């Protein structure tokens, strides 16, 4: 889900 | 269509691309990366992928003929941003910021 937690 | 209101649109995007705001704007300053990053669905649900550095060129090639061309692709910009990720990511918080910012200022267009 998305990109990675940034 | 008028000079004013294209310097007005330089303006935004010269703040837009500032250290006041790079806490978030940051990830919208170049293209995604989608092989870089691993996101290897990213251009078979983003058909139109835009970015900073993108209106930058534009601006400086003089491709936007008026403010409104300009401000679609800022909010082109944002809105790949909410469709690819999750209302609840990090990216997609920094998102609404930077269009909190770019939406005050882009109102305050010279008429």
């Amino acid at each position: 889900g998305g990109k990675a937690g940034k | 269509g008028s000079s004013e209101q294209l310097k007005h649109c330089n303006g935004i995007l010269k703040e837009l691309l500032s250290k006041k705001h790079a806490a978030y704007a940051w990830p919208f300053y170049k293209p995604v990366d989608a092989s870089a990053l691993g996101l290897h669905d990213y251009h078979d649900i983003i058909k139109h992928p835009m970015d900073l550095s993108t209106v930058k060129r534009k601006m400086e090639n003089r491709d936007y003929r008026d403010a409104q061309e300009f401000a679609a692709d800022v909010r082109l910009m944002f809105s790949n941003c909410y469709k690819y990720n999750p209302p609840d990511h990090d990216v997609v918080a920094m998102a609404r910021k930077l269009q909190d910012v770019f939406e005050f200022r882009y109102a305050k267009m010279p008429d």
